[PDB]
C-alpha cells in the first residue's frame, strides 16, 4: 500500500 | 507548437486526449491553451492538472523503479554492473525535472498571478506545491532544502486561503490537505504533523457533510477516503 | 541517437526500461541494439517485440477511442463538432503508422534477411505480419489491399516454416497462429478461417503437451488460453 | 471482451 495523493 | 490552434480547439483536443489516455498530448494541448493568455475555467484547470499529473506520475513511477535498482546495486555484496543504471535513472530524472519546470513555469506566468478567486488561487498553489514536491523527491544536492521550502511555502499559502475562503468539504481544500500531509510525512520528515493534518482535515469535513447535497460531492468523498487510507497506513 | 552507446549497454537499458514500463525508451534502446548489425539472441528478440508491442498497443488503443468518437460524430443526428476529432485521430494515426514503418524497416534490414534458425525467422515474420496488420487496421485508402496482402504473405511464410520446423506447442508457433487467426477474423473478413485455424492450433498443441516438461511451457499455456478465449468469443 | 492477440 503506497500512501495516497491526489 | 500550439500557437496556430484556436484555444477552443486545444481544449476540445485535450478532452479527446483524456478519453484516449494520451496524457502527453493532453498536457501539450493544455499548455497551448494556457499560453493563449486567458484565465482557465474550473473545467479547464482540471484538464491541465490531470494531464500533467499523469505524465509526471508515469515518470515518477519509473524513477522509483530505477532508483530502487540503483540503490540495490550500491549495497553490501551487490555486484558492479557499470554506469547504465545510474545513467538511465539520470535520464528519467532529467525529463521528470523538465516537466516539473514546465508546469511551475506556466504557474508562475500567469496562472497564479491572475487568479483572484479562492478556488482558482488555491488550486494553482496546490499544483505549485505538488511540482516542487516532485522536484524534492529526486533532489539530492545543494538546493534540496530550497526546493522543499518552495513546496512548503506554496502549500502553506494555499492552506491559509482555503481555510479562510472555502468550506472544509471543498474537494480542492481536501486534496491540498491530503498532499500537504504527504509532504510533511515523507519530504519534511514530520510524520506527526502529517498525521495531525490528515486527522483534523478528515474530522472537520465529516462534521460539515450535513450541509451537502450528494451525489454532488463524490470528489470530496473519494478524497476523504484517501485521507483515511493514509491515516490507516501511518497509524 | 543510440550509435554512441555500447550494444550491451543498450540491452541492459532496455531491460531496465521494461522493469520501469518505459516502453518508448525500451523500443529506442532495442532499435539502437538492432542497428549495431549483430543478430539478436532469443532474449533480445523478446525485448524488441515487447517494446514495440507496447508502444503501438497504446497508440492503437488511443486510435480506437478516437475513431469510435469520430464515427459517432458522423452518424444520424450527431452534431457537427468541427474538424478537431478527425485532426487528432489523424495525428495519432500518423504516429502509429510511423512506428509500424520503423519496425517493418528494422525487420527488412536486417533481422529477416540474416535469420536462418527457424525460431528467429518465424519470430521476425510474425512481427512483420503484425505490423502490416496494424497498418491494415487504419488503412482506408488505395493500398489497404496491398497492406493486407503484405500481412497475409508474412504470416503465411511464418506459418509454413513453423509447421515444418517447430513443434505444435512452440509458443512462437502458437502466437503466430493466434495472430494470424485474428487477421483472418477481422482484417481479411474470413471468420471461418480464423475459427478453423484457432481450433486446429489449439487441438494439435493439446495432443503434443505429453512431450513437455512444465513448468517450462508457461508461455505456451497462456497462449493456448488466448486461443480458447477467441474460440469462446467467436463461436 | 476484446479478442486476444500476443
Ligand atoms: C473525468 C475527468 C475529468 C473530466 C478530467 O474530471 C476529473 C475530475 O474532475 C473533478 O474532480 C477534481 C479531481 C479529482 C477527483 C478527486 C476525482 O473524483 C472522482 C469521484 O473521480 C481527481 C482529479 O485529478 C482532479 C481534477 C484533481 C484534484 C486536485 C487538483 O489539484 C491541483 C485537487 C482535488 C481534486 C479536485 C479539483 C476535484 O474536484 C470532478 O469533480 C470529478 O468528477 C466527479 C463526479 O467528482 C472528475 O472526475
Ligand atoms: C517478462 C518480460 C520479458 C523478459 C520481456 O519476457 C517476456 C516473456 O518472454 C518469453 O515469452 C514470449 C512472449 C510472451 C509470453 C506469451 C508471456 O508468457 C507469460 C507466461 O508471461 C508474451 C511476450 O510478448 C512474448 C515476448 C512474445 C511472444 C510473441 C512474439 O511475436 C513476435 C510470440 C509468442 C510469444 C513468445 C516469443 C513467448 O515465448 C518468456 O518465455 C516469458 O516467460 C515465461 C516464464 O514464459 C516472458 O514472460
Ligand atoms: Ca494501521
Ligand atoms: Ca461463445
Ligand atoms: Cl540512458
Ligand atoms: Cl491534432
Ligand atoms: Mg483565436
Ligand atoms: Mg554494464
Ligand atoms: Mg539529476
Ligand atoms: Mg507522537
Ligand atoms: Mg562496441
Ligand atoms: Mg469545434
Ligand atoms: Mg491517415
Ligand atoms: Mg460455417
Amino acid at each position: 500500500k503506497r500512501r495516497k495523493s491526489v | 507548437a500550439m500557437g496556430s490552434m484556436e484555444r477552443a480547439s486545444l481544449i476540445q483536443k485535450a478532452k479527446l486526449a483524456e478519453q484516449a489516455e494520451r496524457y502527453e498530448d493532453m498536457a501539450a494541448f493544455m499548455k497551448g491553451a494556457v499560453e493563449k493568455g486567458e484565465e482557465l475555467s474550473c473545467e479547464e484547470r482540471n484538464l491541465l492538472s490531470v494531464a500533467y499529473k499523469n505524465v509526471v506520475g508515469g515518470q515518477r513511477a519509473a524513477w522509483r523503479v530505477l532508483s530502487s535498482i540503483e540503490q540495490k546495486s550500491n549495497e553490501e555484496g551487490s555486484e558492479e554492473k557499470g554506469p547504465e543504471v545510474r545513467e538511465y535513472r539520470e535520464k528519467v530524472e532529467t525529463e521528470l525535472q523538465g516537466v516539473c519546470d514546465t508546469v511551475l513555469g506556466l504557474l508562475d506566468s500567469h496562472l497564479i498571478k491572475e487568479a483572484g478567486d479562492a478556488e482558482s488561487r488555491v488550486f494553482y498553489l496546490k499544483m505549485k506545491g505538488d511540482y516542487y514536491r516532485y522536484l524534492a523527491e529526486v533532489a539530492t544536492g545543494d538546493d534540496k532544502k530550497r526546493i522543499i521550502d518552495s513546496a512548503r511555502s506554496a502549500y502553506q499559502e494555499a492552506m491559509d486561503i482555503s481555510k479562510k475562503e472555502m468550506p472544509p468539504t471543498n474537494p480542492i481544500r481536501l486534496g491540498l490537505a491530503l498532499n500537504f500531509s504527504v509532504f510533511h510525512y515523507e519530504i519534511a520528515n514530520s510524520p506527526e504533523e502529517a498525521i495531525s493534518l490528515a486527522k483534523t482535515t478528515f474530522d472537520e469535513a465529516m462534521a460539515d457533510l450535513h450541509t451537502l447535497s450528494e451525489d454532488s460531492y463524490k470528489d470530496s468523498t473519494l478524497i476523504m477516503q484517501l485521507l483515511r487510507d493514509n491515516l490507516t497506513l501511518w497509524t
